[PDB]
């Protein structure tokens, strides 16, 4: 039983959370924020993006150097990273550098110049990004996937933004985006590790007082997107391995299927040829792929949002004659949890993830990021004996009947990367999402 | 000249994206007036020459040779046909 996460508010309304480890002598705080780049419009999409790389740059006291050094001397390092829905910045530190990382992050994110000459410089790094994501090949698809899903829509916008508005950004549109956005009633200071609660609640009446409140205050993790089916192909033949991530519109963070839809992710699982392990996982298409050669990877995944998801698989494979075969038999396991799950598949996963969402928990990063992301999307954090019962309350009849309006018969966002010769046109993909033998 | 899925034997393919929507998320009709009317003529209109010019030579032909043939098997005919037979 891991100690109690201890949550307070101040008048503004940013909350503090924290869970202290005793056995460690880290300390992970940070600033968990609900905005993300689904908060800009077309023309300032970017920004978010933007100002993650200029709050590293120099505020109004430390210029950039200063920075450098004052992180420098505290002896830990500093991170941010900039998603759809959150913004992250954190300081891992020693148990005693607490009050100097708490003072860094409230310079950086409240003071910041956005100096015109390095508005202009980083305007360069960011045009050479667009250009390098293009190796990462799992984003590439996991953006396109995005794009295709929501499209024309503020969750199928990318991070980085297009290309002519990394051109145009301003410091008056970065500074009105972050006056906007990062606002104390959606912002949540987090400690995990060697961290006393209330010296951090102190902390942040010390730095972090003077943040706006917003107009109109609702809770953490309040938010109408309409998934399309469709296609992205970007077929390289001079790539050996291919791409392929597949999807359905999945579940939101506080849908009641929420847990239904991670046992049906976890009865399919996940699959590496390079781990040893994996060619003895229970997963029947564990089996089928490794037994075949089919691919050297797959990860299913149930991401969600705000107000809906994504939930599929990601697949890699050099075979590109059995492309086909791979995917057939992918959605033909889907469609075994519409027709033939039962008692015997789902205790087994449950099994797997009771212990699954506690063993994530390793570091204390992890544990930052576990209340971060819990309180800024469900606006509390779930006990693990809320989320033991939670679980335990999903049952095989539960799985299909989730399976049969989420899964079965639906449309699917299908991105192929690579030698994707052999993978079928859309209709022959989707007529495998349903079974004539049913 | 032709391979199988996989390996059809296009020559590499690389720099194209493609994209589609599903059956169900489209309308299958969409344009379809549009189509019907300004398609069709469009595309009628820049092939009606290779029809109409065979046709009118070739019923032109057979209207004259019938009407002859008819007009050598009358009355009137008699003197004609003998010589044409």
């Amino acid at each position: 039983v891991s100690p109690k996460t201890r949550t307070s508010n101040l008048k503004n309304g940013l909350t503090i959370a924290s869970e202290s480890n005793p056995l460690v002598q880290t300390a992970t705080v940070g600033v968990w924020i609900d905005a993300g780049s689904r908060n800009e419009n077309a023309y300032n999409n970017g920004t978010a993006h933007f100002f993650e790389h200029l709050a590293f740059k120099g505020t109004d006291k430390r210029s950039q150097h200063q920075l450098e050094l004052d992180i420098e001397n505290m002896g830990g390092h500093l991170n941010a990273y900039t998603s759809r829905e959150s913004t992250v910045y954190y300081a891992k530190s020693f148990k005693d550098d607490v009050p100097k990382s708490v003072e860094i992050l409230a310079d950086i994110l409240q003071h910041s110049k956005l100096a015109e000459s390095a508005i202009d410089r980083e305007r360069e790094v960011i045009t050479r990004e667009l250009e390098e994501v293009n190796k990462q090949y799992e984003e590439v698809v996991f953006d396109h996937l995005h794009a295709t899903a929501f499209m024309n829509q503020p969750l199928g916008r990318t991070i980085l933004g297009p290309r002519e508005n990394i051109q145009t950004i301003t410091n008056t549109e970065l500074r009105k985006f972050i006056t906007e956005n990062y606002t104390a009633d959606r912002m949540v200071l987090v400690g995990a590790g060697a961290v006393d609660h209330d010296a951090l609640v102190e902390l942040a009446e010390k730095y972090f007082s003077h943040l706006p409140s917003s107009q109109s205050p609702v809770p953490l993790g309040t938010p109408i997107p309409n998934f399309v089916g469709s296609e992205v192909r970007l077929r390289d033949d001079t790539m050996p391995v291919a791409h392929i991530a597949i999807a359905v519109e999945g579940v939101s963070w506080t849908s009641e299927d929420y847990y239904t839809a991670l046992v049906a992710q976890a009865i399919i699982g996940n699959y590496d040829r390079a781990v040893g392990t994996s060619r003895h996982q229970g997963s029947r298409l564990s089996n089928i792929v490794s037994e075949n050669n089919l691919a050297n990877s797959f990860q299913s995944f149930s991401t969600s949002y705000s107000d809906t998801g994504l939930w599929g698989i990601y697949l890699t494979s050099e075979n590109t004659t059995q492309i086909d075969d791979l995917v057939h038999f992918t959605l033909k396991e889907w469609n075994r949890l519409s027709t033939s799950v039962s008692n015997l598949q789902v205790e087994r996963a449950k099994s797997q993830l009771k212990a699954g969402l506690l063993l994530s928990l390793d570091g204390t990063t992890y544990v930052a990021e576990d209340i971060g992301r819990q309180l800024t999307t469900l606006g509390r954090r779930v006990t693990p004996a809320e989320v033991e019962a939670k679980l335990e309350a999903v049952t095989e009849h539960d799985v299909r009947a989730w399976a049969q309006k989420t899964l079965y018969d639906k449309d699917i966002a299908l991105v192929g990367l690579g030698p994707i010769e052999g993978l079928y046109d859309y209709n022959r993909i989707r007529n495998d999402m349903s079974m004539m033998r049913w | 000249y032709m391979g199988w899925w996989g390996h059809m034997g296009s020559p590499p393919q690389k720099g194209i994206a493609g994209y589609t929507i599903s059956p169900f998320a489209a309308r299958p009709f969409a344009g379809v007036v549009h189509a019907a009317i300004f398609n069709t003529f469009r595309r009628t209109k820049n092939q009606a020459l290779f029809v109409i010019l065979p046709v009118s030579f070739f019923y032109y032909v057979w209207t004259q040779a019938s009407e002859k043939n008819e007009w050598l098997y009358t009355k009137a005919g008699r003197h004609e046909l003998a010589k044409a037979l």
